[PDB]
């Protein structure tokens, strides 16, 4: 194997709750 | 289901009174309710 | 092929689009 490095990866919605503009 | 009048809502557990009016925001079809900036809840959908 | 990754806490920053959607994120 090798080592990398994630640029951004991983972002997941936390909850349930819908929010506009915020 | 009554609208644009002064009533008492339980949806699914959630309980309030308030006035039910038709809105135009979009939730994602993962998501049921609806908060504010701070703490109230100010949409929710309709289970049916 | 795959690769594997670990979580930690963290403080994150998010942004929500006028839909519901993220559209980016920013760490602290
Ligand atoms: C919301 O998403 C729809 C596509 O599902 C898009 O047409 C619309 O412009 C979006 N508007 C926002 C960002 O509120």
């Amino acid at each position: 194997q090798s080592y990398t490095n994630s640029f951004t990866r991983g972002v997941y919605y936390p909850d349930k709750v819908f929010r506009s503009s915020v | 289901l009554v609208k644009n009048k002064c009533v008492n809502f339980n949806f699914n557990g959630l309980t309030g009174t308030g006035v039910l009016t038709k809105s135009n925001k979009k939730f994602l079809p993962f998501q049921q309710f609806g908060r504010d900036i701070v703490d109230t809840t100010d949409a929710v959908r309709d289970p049916q | 092929d795959y690769y594997v990754g670990y979580l930690q806490p963290r403080t994150f920053l998010l942004k929500y689009n006028e839909n519901g959607t993220i559209t980016d994120a920013v760490d602290c």
